[PDB]
């Protein structure tokens, strides 16, 4: 059980509040050691973040567009470095060392403050509430039908239900066409083996490491139970 | 000997551990090139650079 949690923990880079630092990005740059990633290497960056918080989380911006009438994207902040620490340089720039977590940090990337969140392996048994039902979108993978497990972003109405219920089963809705009668195609949900483990960041969507029991489901599919 | 071999069998019949290896290649190319050609040509008095 702990190892499954460890895999998710390896996948736990996506955080909320893309809008905040879209409004105030901490700008990284530097050719003294011209890298787009490093472990303990020196990058420089401009912003008060140099003056303030020594650590920080490097996040690339994804967008989760739900509530089409409200047409809101609550984005995805993919955490690039595992961690980093700073030295202060004049000019409001900083020189930081980088503990890297598999994600290259674009030399011209956006930096955000460090926000440590505690995750436990106590989620492993599951918290299954069926009422929660919603679609899935915006996987970092971007690939439809991803299987075995993956970090998925459940939708917003689905997100509030998620606030109620952590665990749900997989459904892939497939359209069946009445080719020889009408040509009309009716989408039919197909319950798929495999369930999601969901960790919810309220005020954002739910970051869920879903374990797929064989069934490969499209980027958009019905998570329900 | 049968029992000892059985224990060896128990040790040997162990699931081989698969690992997912993800090696990613990142290529970044930044190019800035500026060229200025300045020309002053007059054939009227034969002065042209």
């Amino acid at each position: 059980p702990l190892d499954k949690i460890n895999s998710f923990l390896l996948a736990n880079r996506i955080v909320d509040d893309e809008k905040t630092f879209t409004s105030a990005p901490y700008i990284v740059a530097g050719n003294a050691e011209r890298i787009v990633s490093g472990t303990g290497d020196r990058i420089y960056a401009r912003g008060k973040f140099a003056d303030g918080q020594p650590a920080y989380g490097i996040f690339r911006q994804g967008k989760v567009y739900i509530d089409p009438k409200t047409k809101e994207v609550l984005g995805i902040n993919a955490d690039d470095i595992g961690g980093g620490e700073v030295v202060a340089t004049e000019g409001d720039v900083a020189t930081l060392a980088l503990t890297r977590t598999t994600q290259e940090v674009r030399l011209g990337d956006r930096l955000f403050p460090t926000e440590e969140r505690a995750v436990n392996s106590t989620f492993m048994p599951g918290e299954p509430s069926r009422e929660v039902k919603g679609e899935i979108i915006d996987v970092p993978r971007g690939v439809t039908q991803i299987g075995q497990f993956d970090v998925v972003t459940l939708n917003r109405g689905q997100r509030d239900g998620l606030a109620e219920g952590n665990v749900l089963a997989i459904y892939k809705v497939g359209e069946t066409v009445r080719d020889r009668v009408t040509g009309e195609s009716v989408k039919i949900p197909d319950e798929r083996a495999g369930l999601l483990m969901v960790f919810r960041t309220y005020k954002k969507l739910s970051y869920a490491l879903v374990l797929m029991a064989s069934r490969p489901l499209s980027v958009t599919d019905r998570v329900q139970n | 000997r049968l029992d000892e071999l059985r224990r060896i069998v128990s040790q040997l019949d162990i699931p081989v551990r698969q690992v997912m290896i993800e090696a990613r290649i990142v290529e970044a190319n930044v190019g800035y090139d500026k060229s200025l050609g300045v020309r002053w040509g007059g054939a009227y008095h034969k002065g042209n650079w």
